């Protein structure tokens, strides 16, 4: 009859997905752990040479290795739910949502002080990259700070047609109030630093095309590769999320079939972005000759 | 991510027919009461929560005997 | 074979800690109306079909705004 | 907290049984169709002497090969339950209680027949069976008299916690109609069969003791193998039967572990019980001369 209109629309998990899901992730946690305590060890073997970027990178790897270090309770997680209790869900959420936030805010400004660096290198503002220190300290205490909601109003939901999740429990009107905080990470985390890195780096761009230098190809190669790298890696996220915000919110009609690709589609880009812990030592730190010459010293 | 169990609404089903009532309330999943009613048939509808039918439905199924 | 659902029965849990209600009328599975109360912390308890808890409880459920 | 001692106790069933009872379901339906068919061939192929105890084993071989054509369905339920209909339930159900009825009824008279034959051979009274034809179509009959319950109050039930049954549906008290009917079965299906076999083959056996013939020994060997193997077939699953019968009448005290057992005693049963359709032959025919002389000639 006409009832088939009105009918529950099954959430849909596969076991297939979990299989190749735990792989990635323990693979992922592997590679960043590695390529994270290499470049740590290498900056800190030697205090010669400790320049700002030396600093940016121990900062950004540290972020990394802790985000790498949570991954496996997530994988684990996704696997059969949350079943380790209420005080990791909040602790693990802060601790990754912290990391998450202060990689970003450190890619950031390791773009304005290549800007600082290469245009206004003859100026007199780049004594202004200096502040490597304060910088930092007041990059962690803002992500510190935009990630308390989740410490706060995280908590264990048992459901019955799916596993148990650490999700958010804000009251009555969850669900608006958790779409009002998705706009913390997409303005602070995607937009604000996308504009910021592509002000910088055009900018650095037209300073190199202008130059005689023989080694300006392989920096514009560099600097496109990065803002590449960074797009792929979270372009596809912050748009899935916004369609399921818009999906949510009636712009775009509402049917079983986009709630399950949507879902897929968040795993998928999860995933995706998870990657950004183990390319981020190669992009910036493992492209500088120095880096890899200190690594080979070391080896010693 | 936790979504809402019923798209669309339905008011009007006969109660001999009526086998389960699933009632979940407000919280994290939704923003709205749901009312799932399992028939005898095998299949699955979404009752509206705030129609006069739904609260007469669970005195009768409650008051069997 | 089909059988009930609740051997002993609970006539005492505290309204905001219920998140499901789950109603088995009668049929095949069992001669009694059987309700099952899912709580926040995962646990799940068969309430009394005939205690006056039940109604007010559905009913508070119901109206949550 | 106390309210533990109020739970619901969730029913369990796990996938390594569903696989080795498609296994044996499977092995006992070639096995019994061979046997049944074989038998029929040899009986039929031959009209030269078409004795009485011919065509007790010939409707005996009918009824068990109707069992085991309706026993795959019966394994696809066990599986991942009744999907194939309600007409479906009712006839099969109808077709396997029939032939179960039958082939009970029919061994009952096979001992009536060897008892009238042996103690009564100079007597009168033996000059009774040869009323085989009228006896059967009786036991045809009643069997079907009997199994009507079945095709009119049976259809489709869908539950919550377990998968779809070809269950009864007698209306709000159908707990206890299933109970009295289930009286039936241990009534007319083990206990007055069980009890004319015993006494019947207990007075054939005093009287071969008392004789001097060579081939005694053999005879009360065979008598004696017959009344344990119906006795391992059948007397387990009557216990089963009986013990759920108490438990949901309260005179034994009900616990979910009770239940799980109960339920896996019940499907071993079944499984046991349904093994009579594969010795029956083997038992009854294929141990006397005469049908092994007969189908070795056949095979020519």
């Amino acid at each position: 009859p006409f009832l088939l209109d009105a009918a529950p629309c099954e959430p849909e998990s596969l076991e297939i997905n979990k299989y190749f899901v735990v792989i990635i992730y323990a693979l992922v946690f592997l590679l960043s752990l590695l390529g994270n305590s290499l470049v740590m060890l290498v900056i800190l073997y030697s205090r010669v040479g400790r320049s700002v970027t030396d600093v940016y990178l121990l900062n950004l790897a540290l972020a990394d290795l802790l985000f790498a270090l949570t991954l496996p309770i997530w994988a684990a997680s996704k696997v059969n739910g949350w079943i380790f209790g209420t005080f990791l869900c909040k602790v693990v959420s802060l601790l990754k949502e912290v990391n998450f936030y202060s990689g970003i805010l450190l890619l950031a400004c390791i773009s304005v002080d290549r800007y600082l660096a290469i245009v206004h290198a003859t100026r007199t503002l780049t004594q202004k990259r200096y502040l490597v220190k304060f910088i930092c300290l007041s990059i962690w205490g803002l992500s510190l700070l935009l990630a308390l909601p989740v410490l706060l109003f995280r908590r264990t939901v048992y459901s019955s047609n799916v596993s148990p999740a650490c999700y958010e429990d804000m009251g009555n009107n969850t669900a608006n109030w958790r779409m009002l905080l998705r706009i913390l990470p997409q303005s602070f985390g995607f937009i604000v630093p996308l504009l910021i890195m592509l002000f910088c780096y055009g900018f650095t761009l037209r300073t190199l095309f202008k130059a005689h230098m023989g080694q300006k190809h392989r920096a514009m190669r560099v600097i496109f590769a990065v803002v590449l790298i960074f797009l792929l890696c979270w372009l596809p996220y912050n748009l899935v999320l916004l369609a399921d915000t818009l999906m949510r919110t009636q712009v775009i009609q509402e049917t079983c079939e986009r709630r399950n690709h949507i879902d897929r589609a968040l795993d998928a880009t999860e995933i995706l972005g998870i990657l950004h812990s183990c390319l981020n030592p190669l992009i910036y730190a493992f492209i500088g000759q120095k880096f890899r010459h200190g690594l080979l010293k070391i080896l010693a | 991510e936790l979504r809402c169990v019923c798209l669309q609404t339905t008011q009007g089903v006969h109660p001999k027919m009526i086998s389960n009532l699933q009632v979940f309330a407000i919280g994290p999943q939704c923003s709205k009461v749901e009312v799932v009613a399992s028939l005898k048939n095998g299949k699955e509808i979404c009752l509206d929560p705030e129609a006069p039918f739904l609260k007469k439905v669970i005195q009768k199924i409650l008051d069997g005997g």
